[PDB]
């Protein structure tokens, strides 16, 4: 782009797969599994959702 | 070896314990009769056997948990034991990782 006579790019930025299930697991924390799903619309009708199911440790 | 005590049916023990019987203690040789080998075991028995001839109206609150069943469930619910379980598991979690 040429903002203001200046040549500026756009980089591309990495982010986590929307819609897809994770599941992660943190060594020290109360969650023994965390099970996460960034929700969205396929069209961007709104910013993505985020839904956990957990799993607490005995 | 056979602990072969002399049990109150005239049968001799035949539970087979590699150093001692429940119901009878340490265990000592003994002989088809069930008489200690060593003279020193046969007297030990004889004190033994001597020390053991010679041997409101509610129930309040801590009367109460004056019994069985509540005693187990106090050492099993515990802050400590209750943490040495996690503790105990934590390391296990360690070893599944
Ligand atoms: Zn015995």
């Amino acid at each position: 782009f040429i903002i203001n006579g200046s040549e500026k790019v756009l980089i591309a930025q990495e982010k986590m797969a929307t819609n897809t299930v994770y599941v992660f697991a943190k060594k020290d924390s109360k969650y023994a599994y965390t099970g996460e799903c960034r929700s969205c619309l396929e069209n961007s009708s709104r910013p993505t959702s985020t839904i956990w199911v957990s799993m607490l440790a005995r | 070896h056979w602990c072969r005590a002399p049990r109150p049916d005239g049968r001799l023990c035949e539970r087979q314990d590699r150093l001692k019987c429940p119901f009878h203690g340490k265990i000592v040789p003994r002989d088809d009769e069930g008489r200690p080998l060593d003279p020193e075991d046969r007297a030990r028995e004889q004190r033994r056997q001597l020390q053991k001839q010679e041997r409101p109206s509610l129930t309040n609150l801590k009367a109460q948990a004056d019994t069985a069943r509540a005693r187990i469930g106090r050492k099993v619910f515990a802050k400590a034991a209750v943490r040495r379980v996690v503790a105990a598991m934590n390391r296990m979690d360690q070893k599944k990782h």
